[PDB]
């Protein structure tokens, strides 16, 4: 539970456990889709599939390395995982392939047969994945004309437009080191890892700075993707959330949890102290939902996502679910705090601290480029149990009633109604 | 075209310098109709009501 | 506006506000109504023809 | 599909009067609900066709029906119709809301349809009313004096309520004329009254004698029971068409051939038949507020029923002690109406406030108490253990 | 009235053998004058089944309960319109006349009631 990070030239980030087995090394950079622009929407994923391309991956494989990349909207990740004893020879490869190989990765037959790859990837997403499609559209729509609404695998049209000087372009702009972050997760000490980097020098492009631009900003809107060849309806729906260091970021986690998620199909899920499960398993509304409050530097959404095959009552499953909603605001109960934060305690925990250095990597070098600092899991704790209903009246008072909402859905939703008759579901009627 | 791409709005849009702007208006509005409603409404019961109180011709002081 | 967010605060006007209203602008109303009415007709009254009366 | 399946209005009466699945088992008491129906219609009918030859002035009124009498054709036919048949109403509307409380009919989930229920009776009585005031004969202008004044209870404004309904210094010209204008009024909100309480019948259906479901074993409205109301149709129509045509004033009163008079009042009153009952629990309550209170409040206290059958099973078909207090019921009623014949004396008032206590207990304490018991009962004469 | 109650009120009378000598020869009278045995009738047959417990209760019936309650039903509605009683030799006898729904019907309201007192439940930090 310890969150070592110093600063040199480079800074450095590490979070040692010990009984570990494996260790994994890498650079996070804080630059992701949110930087890029419409028309070359979809660099960074790139980037991401050449960098674990068949001829980089198999120089790792032959030294015992694995390798791991995720692009998200705020940050970009490039990973190498390795046995505790080699937590040098990881060192060495990614120092190999953002320097000396930064023009080997980009020849012209890798380059055009990575990019037919993430167009039949893209393209797959599209044509199958409908839950995160309809979420990634919720995106769109919910900060159109603004950052936070570009896809991170990318538009198909942007990607197929685009060149080796483009990836370039973007390397030679973002790639930097003001705007990075080593991490070192698994089981080697700061001390460990830190000694082998400030041995090799060279600063390569020091003193260079990203560009700017203009702060995302949320705005009430739709998109409706109908298709009735499909045989589900998938909305999501959400209002503006919270952005990662916001005073509230832990309420609005919380109120999440209160109505949490649900799967129809499993006997455990229908018994949860949910009071929302009462409305929609009489006429069994939905095979499942999930709510989620979604924080990144500028902004966030807090809402809900479902699937359905019952499409002739979607406007009851809508109904209801904004109706409990509305309670937040004036009658949310203490057990019902109370089974939200025993909860949240649970989903953080098994997030902060699986088995899997990766995903530790990811979550540290993330939070390090935004607050300089990572919160340790005991000190949010803390906070999570300082929650009173006070707090979670006074937070959807401002975030949930009477505001604006955005939506998403595709596949048969002709029950879904129009958006005045949702917007006018974000309160209640009072003397 | 893609779905991503958010056609445009920008004629629309009220640039966003006062967000309550759109909401203060819509509210005051309701709210004067709501307020002559009731007025109109207590006017025309009372007419009706009054219609079945003493006529002019009936009320002699004997 | 505002002039609008110190008396309501980005909620809409409640019925009991409304109700409450409606009485008050009912007597306002009537009196400058009538008000105007008999000014703009001084002189063609019976009180202005009662007063050129003395019996 | 059949055109009476497809057609949009055909339809209706087809899933009412034609298809709808009725109970094998349900006995003439179910019949009591057409014959309701009926009555309406000869009210309606009767009653605009003497429209035609009636005045509501103060100084015509009486003579009006007179004119009817003597010189429409048939006229005397149409009154005696209407007249006759109002009562015949009552009487038929009671044997529908007894069978219904003997059944326990009110039960869940056919609350909706006792509650409509209570309103349509409250209708009927106050329409009932407002037609014995366009006689204008003596029980015509006190009654319409002494119910008028039963607003002046009501604290404050009460008085106020009562010369504006009078539309004047009393019962006069003003008060007939909006009375014969509302008379009319009123037995079309009944008509759309019963269509909603048909609309509640419909969703659950009838209930049946034995008080369980009717889901196993059904048969179409259609023949059956079209045929069998037929029966019970002419029975009545044989039974009204005797006091009609051999006995027209057995069930009026004899003041009513005297033009009101403002200045006295009967030497004895007697109030309509089904009305006495709540005459008699008006003035067994020596208090003005508390006397009209208690009034109101017998009828109201039907809505209560729901609630205080304590029972596990429906209706007293297989029940011991509610059938026998069931009774007691019935004929403290009858008491009660015969009390409101008598003269306010000795006897009779402390048996007036008796009957009145019995007629609440009913439903306030008796039917809790006794259908709980019975509840018991069941349970320890069959579980050996 | 809950089933819940009328047991907890009637084994109470059962057990003690002050009240059981008394009330038991009452009841058992009281049964035999309702006469719903003259009609092929159980008294379970008799409960009103349109509220949720109930509907729960004779879904979990095994099948051949279920077969035969609706045979009585039938039975009785038939009868009852032709208005006889069944021939002696047919009528339900004491021993027959056993609250085969009672335990389904207290199963399912003691599962209500919990879970009436679960969505309720405070809780003392
Ligand atoms: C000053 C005061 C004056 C008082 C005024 C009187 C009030 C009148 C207003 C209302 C009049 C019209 C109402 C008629 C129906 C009311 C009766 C009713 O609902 O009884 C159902 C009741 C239930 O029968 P069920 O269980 O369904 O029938 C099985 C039948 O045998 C099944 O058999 P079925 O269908 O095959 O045939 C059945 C039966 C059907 O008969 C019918 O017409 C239907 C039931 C009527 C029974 C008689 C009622 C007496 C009315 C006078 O036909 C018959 O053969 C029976 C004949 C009975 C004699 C009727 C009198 C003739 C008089 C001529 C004058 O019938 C009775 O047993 C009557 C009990 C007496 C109740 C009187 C209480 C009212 C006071
Ligand atoms: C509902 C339950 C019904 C209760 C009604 C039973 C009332 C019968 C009263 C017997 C009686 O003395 O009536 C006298 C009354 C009147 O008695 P009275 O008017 O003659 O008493 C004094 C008046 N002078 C001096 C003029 C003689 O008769 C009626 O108006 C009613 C008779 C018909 C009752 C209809 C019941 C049919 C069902
Ligand atoms: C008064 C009746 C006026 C009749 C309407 C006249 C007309 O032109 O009707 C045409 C209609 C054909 O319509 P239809 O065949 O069903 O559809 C076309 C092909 N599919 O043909 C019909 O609609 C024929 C229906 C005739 C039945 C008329 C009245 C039946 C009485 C019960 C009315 C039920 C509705 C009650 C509504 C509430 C009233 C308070
Ligand atoms: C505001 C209050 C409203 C409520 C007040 C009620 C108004 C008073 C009612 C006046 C008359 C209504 C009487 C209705 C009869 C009872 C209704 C009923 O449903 O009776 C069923 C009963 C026997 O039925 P059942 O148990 O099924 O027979 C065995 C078959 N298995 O049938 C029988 O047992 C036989 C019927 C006996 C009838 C006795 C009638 C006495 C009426 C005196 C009339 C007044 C004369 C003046
Ligand atoms: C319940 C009734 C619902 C009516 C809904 C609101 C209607 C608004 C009416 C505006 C009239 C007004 O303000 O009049 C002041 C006007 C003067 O006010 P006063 O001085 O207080 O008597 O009152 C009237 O004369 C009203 C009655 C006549 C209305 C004429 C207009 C046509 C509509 C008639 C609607 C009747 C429906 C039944
Ligand atoms: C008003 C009430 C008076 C109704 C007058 C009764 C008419 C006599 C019936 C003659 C039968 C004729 C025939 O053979 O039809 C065969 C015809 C078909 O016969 P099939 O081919 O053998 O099936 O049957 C009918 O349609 C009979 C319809 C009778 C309708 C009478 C109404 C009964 C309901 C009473 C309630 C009314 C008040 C509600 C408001
Ligand atoms: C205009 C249509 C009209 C309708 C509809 C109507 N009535 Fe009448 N009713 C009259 C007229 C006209 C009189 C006066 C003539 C008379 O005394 O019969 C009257 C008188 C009465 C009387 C006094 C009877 C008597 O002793 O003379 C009663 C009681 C009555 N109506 C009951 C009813 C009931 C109950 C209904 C309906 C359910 C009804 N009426 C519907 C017109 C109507
Ligand atoms: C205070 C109660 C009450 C009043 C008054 C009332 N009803 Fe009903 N009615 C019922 C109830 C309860 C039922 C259900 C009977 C059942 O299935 O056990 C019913 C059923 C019916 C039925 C179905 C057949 C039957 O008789 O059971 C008809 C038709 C009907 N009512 C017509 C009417 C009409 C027409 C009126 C009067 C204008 C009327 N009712 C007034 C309570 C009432
Ligand atoms: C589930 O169980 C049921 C059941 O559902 C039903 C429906 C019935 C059958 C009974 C009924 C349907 C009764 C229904 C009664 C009505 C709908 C009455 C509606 C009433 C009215 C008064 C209609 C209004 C009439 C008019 C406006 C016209 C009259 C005036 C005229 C014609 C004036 C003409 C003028 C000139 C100058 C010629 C049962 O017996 C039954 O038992 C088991
Ligand atoms: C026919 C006779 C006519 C009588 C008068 C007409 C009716 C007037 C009703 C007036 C006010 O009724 C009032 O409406 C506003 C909506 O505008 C309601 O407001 C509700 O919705 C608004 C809008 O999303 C929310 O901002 C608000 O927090 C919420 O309470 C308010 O709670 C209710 O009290
Ligand atoms: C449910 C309403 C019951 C009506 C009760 C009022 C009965 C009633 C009186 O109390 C009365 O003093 C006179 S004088 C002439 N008619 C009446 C009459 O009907």
């Amino acid at each position: 539970a310890e969150v070592t990070q110093l600063s040199n030239g480079i800074v450095v980030a590490t979070e040692h456990n010990p009984s570990a087995h494996t260790a994994s090394v890498g650079v996070v950079f804080g630059s992701g889709a949110a930087n890029e622009n419409p028309y070359n929407n979809g660099v960074s994923n790139l980037w991401k599939n050449i960098f674990l391309s068949k001829e980089n991956s198999a120089v790792a494989a032959k030294e015992g390395l694995a390798l791991s990349s995720n692009i998200s909207r705020d940050f970009q990740s490039y990973i190498v995982s390795s046995l505790p004893g080699s937590t040098d020879k990881s060192l060495d490869f990614l120092n190999q392939s953002f320097i000396q190989q930064k023009a080997n990765l980009l020849s012209s037959s890798n380059f055009e047969a990575t990019k037919k790859s993430v167009l039949k990837q893209v393209q797959d997403f599209e044509d199958n994945d409908h839950p995160n499609r309809v979420l990634e559209h919720l995106h769109s729509t919910a900060f159109q004309n603004t950052p936070l609404s570009l896809p991170t695998r990318g538009t198909l049209e942007s990607l197929e437009n685009l060149v080796v000087a483009d990836l370039e372009s973007f390397a030679n702009n973002h790639f930097l080191n003001s705007n990075a972050v080593v991490v070192g997760t698994g089981n080697i000490k700061h001390e460990d890892l830190v000694n082998s980097i400030e041995s090799k020098n060279l600063s390569l492009q020091t003193g260079t700075k990203p560009v700017l631009k203009k702060k995302a900003a949320f705005l009430g809107s739709e998109v409706r993707l109908r298709d009735d060849t499909l045989p589900k309806a998938w909305i999501s729906l959400a209002v503006e959330g919270e952005p990662v260091n916001s005073p509230n970021y832990f309420v609005a986690k919380l109120a999440a949890q209160i109505f949490g998620s649900y799967n129809a199909f499993e006997p455990a899920s229908r018994l949860q102290g949910i009071k929302l499960l009462d409305n929609i398993q009489e006429y069994q509304l939905c095979d499942n939902f999930n709510h989620f409050s979604l924080s990144y530097k500028d902004s966030g959404l807090w809402g809900f996502s479902t699937a359905t095959r019952n499409v002739t009552m979607i406007d009851d499953l809508i109904h209801f679910t904004l109706k409990q909603w509305n309670r937040l605001t004036i009658s949310v109960t203490d057990t019902e705090v109370e089974r939200a934060k025993s909860l949240l305690k649970l989903q953080l925990g098994q997030l902060y601290e699986s088995g899997n250095p990766v995903n530790d990597a990811n979550l540290l070098g993330a939070e390090v480029l935004i607050k300089g600092s990572k919160l340790s899991l005991g000190e949010a704790f803390k906070k999570i149990d300082a929650i009173t209903v006070k707090d979670v009246k006074a937070w959807a008072g401002k975030r949930l009633w009477d505001q604006d909402i955005a939506i998403a859905g595709t596949g048969q939703i002709e029950g879904l109604l129009d958006y005045m008759r949702i917007r006018s579901d974000m309160s209640m009627m009072r003397w | 075209k893609s779905t991503y791409r958010t056609p445009n709005f920008d004629d629309v849009l009220k640039e966003n310098n006062d967000a309550d702007k759109g909401r203060s208006y819509a509210y005051f509005m309701v709210g004067a109709m709501g307020l002559l409603s009731s007025a109109g409404a207590k006017s025309t019961v009372e007419t009706f009501i009054s219609s079945m109180t003493a006529t002019a011709d009936v009320l002699a002081m004997a | 506006s505002s002039l609008y967010k110190t008396f309501f605060k980005r909620n809409a006007v409640f019925v009991g506000t409304i109700f409450a209203g409606a009485f008050v602008f009912q007597t306002v109303f009537d009196t400058a109504i009538t008000s105007w009415y008999e000014n703009h007709n001084k002189g063609k009254l019976w009180k202005d023809v009662k007063a050129r009366i003395a019996a | 599909m059949a055109f009476r399946k497809s057609n949009v209005y055909l339809s209706l009466v087809n899933s009412y009067i034609i298809d709808s699945p009725q109970p094998s088992s349900i006995n003439y008491w179910w019949n009591m609900g057409s014959l309701l129906g009926l009555c309406l219609v000869i009210q309606i009918v009767t009653g605009i066709f003497m429209a035609m030859h009636y005045s509501s002035n103060i100084e015509l009124a009486f003579s009006s029906v007179e004119h009817i009498m003597r010189d429409v054709h048939n006229g005397y036919i149409l009154r005696y119709l209407h007249a006759n048949g109002a009562s015949f109403f009552f009487m038929v509307m009671f044997m529908h809301m007894a069978k219904g409380l003997y059944y326990g009919s009110y039960r869940s989930p056919r609350v909706t349809l006792w509650n409509v229920g209570v309103i349509i009776f409250t209708l009927t009585i106050a329409t009932a009313f407002l037609g014995y005031c366009c006689v204008y004969g003596q029980m015509s202008h006190w009654g319409a004096t002494v119910i008028t004044n039963l607003f002046s209870a009501i604290p404050f404004v009460g008085n106020d309520i009562v010369s504006w309904l009078w539309g004047g210094f009393s019962v006069s010209n003003p008060t007939i004329q909006r009375f014969f204008a509302l008379h009319y009024l009123v037995p079309f909100i009944i008509a759309a009254m019963v269509i909603m309480h048909l609309m509640a019948l419909h969703i659950h259906g009838s209930s049946n004698p034995l008080g369980i479901t009717g889901n196993l074993d059904r048969i179409p409205m259609h023949s059956y029971f079209i045929f069998k109301d037929l029966v019970t149709v002419f029975l009545f129509m044989l039974i009204l068409a005797l006091f009609v045509f051999y006995s027209p004033n057995t069930l009026g009163h004899p003041d009513n051939y005297i033009p009101g008079n403002p200045l006295v009042t009967p030497a004895s009153i007697v109030p309509e038949w089904y009305l006495l009952p709540f005459y008699a629990i008006l003035r067994s309550i020596p208090d003005k507020l508390l006397g009209v209170i208690t009034m109101f409040a017998a009828i109201l206290v039907l809505l209560v029923l729901p609630f205080t059958d304590r029972s596990v099973v429906r209706g007293n078909t297989f029940k011991v002690l509610s059938k026998f207090f069931f009774f007691i019921f019935v004929f403290n009623f009858v008491l009660l109406g015969q009390i409101g014949a008598c003269h306010v004396e000795v006897p009779y008032v402390l048996m007036g406030q008796i009957a009145t206590f019995i007629y609440f207990a009913y439903f306030l304490i008796i039917v809790p108490v006794i259908s709980t018991i019975e509840n018991v009962l069941f349970y320890i004469g069959r579980v050996n253990k | 009235q809950s089933f819940t109650s009328i047991a907890r009120i009637g084994d109470y009378i059962l057990k003690s053998p002050v009240l059981s000598k008394l009330c038991v020869p009452v009841a058992n009278q009281f049964i035999n004058l309702a006469g719903y045995k003259k009609l092929g009738l159980k008294f379970d047959d008799l409960i009103a089944e349109e509220n949720p417990i109930m509907q729960t209760a004779l879904r979990r019936l095994p099948e051949d309960e279920s077969y035969a309650r609706a045979y009585r039903i039938i039975r009785a509605h038939q009868t009852e319109l032709t208005h006889h009683l069944l021939p002696r030799n047919e009528w339900i006898k004491a021993q027959e006349d056993v609250p085969y729904l009672l335990p389904y019907i207290l199963e399912a309201e003691a599962a209500a009631k919990e879970k009436d007192e679960l969505d309720n439940i405070e809780v003392s930090k």
